[PDB]
């Protein structure tokens, strides 16, 4: 029977120098101390941060510690350094190796509402038979921002793909781009194209719309 | 210091067989287990399998009858095969050293099945698409893409394969306010990204996005001029 690992929280937003606490719960008891913690920075391979629940590999700073037993384990960063903001996984090896979903430690900053822009498809792309409508959410925090598409006030589903940038190094904000793809015929059949943005920094979802033909 | 060196095919068609190899330097395959783990883009880690110097293998029960692990002791290498590949297998695949073999008084075997050191990781993408150059479309600035004295423009790099493409602005002279977004894998099997830039309104100033796709050697210098709304 596989041991499912669930980490808490999903995302940990703290300031540099604070204490980070990542919990790792298991669906079954982990024998002895067969648990490890890994750290992964963006674009890098996971690094063994801690082995044997509490033991520490050579080179890992003293600020990283590990405790727990049975089904509850905990990774602790006493003083968060700037290089510590990254993803952390827990892995049991009492049975078949399984990982937790991962916990992201990011910079904590003031709530920033996104600047919402919209871009219609170009005539050059319409000549190809496909219409891409782009919605840009510029410089917002936190990362959680819901983008919905409304074609003639009809909610879209399945024809939108979004992409998020990493947390910026200067203002610690995120940016998002949502592409709504239609056919040229489906694009000409409709008039109003609107991008609705829901974010914690907005007292109400903001809608950026344009009418085909005038744009 | 034991070092791991990964290689293998990074492009596969659906239903084909993934084949990756991992060479061990600065140490021997004996005395440890050696594991393959994978991570889909933007997702978590998933242990694939493990094999020791003797040839004993173990694999994730969730993968069923796909994992085929092999060991070349003469070359100090170990290889992973994943047949009947699918779109859910597009991921970065790492190899790592698993648990060592310890010798105690009444018991001997492998313990501490953690992963250190790790390999660099090979990105394997599963797609029916072949090499294709991108189309660069101007995300033009207008009244809908302006907020006070701040406007936004950019380029849409649509329908290209495989990864990656590089986007510069004004031949690298424009770096501030630029956001080049990670590409998304469209339902057509082709990649697509968007590179935007935030500028002042009073400048609307020549803006040219330079898109470079090495697998197709396609370079496009697209000028983004404001449209109407």
């Amino acid at each position: 029977h596989e041991i499912v690992l669930t980490q808490s929280p999903g995302t940990l937003s703290l300031s540099p120098g604070e204490r980070a606490t990542v919990s790792c719960r298991a669906s079954q008891s982990v024998s002895a101390s067969n648990l490890a913690w890994y750290q992964q920075k963006p674009g890098q391979a996971p690094r063994l941060l801690i082995y044997g629940v509490s033991s520490r590999p050579t080179g890992i700073p003293d600020r990283f510690s590990g405790s727990g037993s049975g089904t509850d384990f905990t990774l602790t960063v006493s003083r968060l350094e700037p290089e510590d903001f990254a993803v952390y996984y827990c892995q049991q090896y009492g049975s078949s190796p399984t990982f937790g979903q991962g916990t992201k430690v990011e910079i904590k900053r003031t709530v920033a509402a996104p600047s919402v822009f919209i871009f219609p498809p170009s005539d050059e792309q319409l000549k190809s038979g496909t219409a891409s409508v782009v919605c840009l959410l510029n410089n917002f925090y936190p990362r959680e921002a819901k983008v919905q598409w409304k074609v003639d006030n009809a909610l879209q589903s399945g024809n939108s793909q979004e992409s998020v940038t990493e947390q910026d190094s200067k203002d610690s904000t995120y940016s998002l781009s949502s592409t709504l793809t239609l056919s040229k015929a489906d694009y000409e059949k409709h008039k109003v194209y609107a991008c609705e943005v829901t974010h914690q920094g907005l007292s109400s979802p903001v809608t950026k719309s344009f009418n085909r033909g005038e744009c | 210091q034991v070092q791991l060196q990964q290689w293998g095919a990074g492009l596969l068609k659906p239903s084909e067989t993934l084949s990756l190899t991992c060479a061990v330097y600065g140490g021997s395959l004996s005395g440890n287990f050696w594991s393959w783990i994978r991570q889909p883009p933007g997702k978590g880690l998933e242990w694939i399998g493990e094999i020791n110097h003797s040839g004993e293998t173990n694999h994730n029960p969730s993968l069923k009858r796909r994992v085929t692990l092999s060991v070349d002791t003469s070359k100090n290498q170990f290889s992973l095969k994943l047949s009947s590949v699918t779109a859910a297998d597009t991921a970065v695949y790492y190899c790592a050293r698993g648990g060592p073999k310890v010798y105690y008084e009444y018991w001997s075997g492998y313990v501490n099945n953690c992963f250190d050191p790790w390999g660099q990781g090979t990105l394997v993408t599963v797609s029916s698409a072949s090499t294709k150059g991108p189309s660069v479309f101007p995300l033009a600035p207008s009244s809908k893409s302006t907020s006070g004295g701040t406007a936004a423009l950019g380029c849409l790099v649509k329908d290209y394969f495989p990864e990656p493409v590089t986007v510069s602005w004004n031949s690298g002279a424009l770096t501030s306010g630029v956001h080049t977004f990670p590409a998304v894998l469209q339902s057509s099997g082709l990649y697509s990204l968007s590179s935007v830039v935030t500028v002042p309104s009073s400048s609307l100033q020549t803006y040219i996005c330079n898109v470079n796709h090495k697998p197709s050697n396609t370079k496009v210098d697209k000028r983004v001029e404001p449209k109407s709304c």
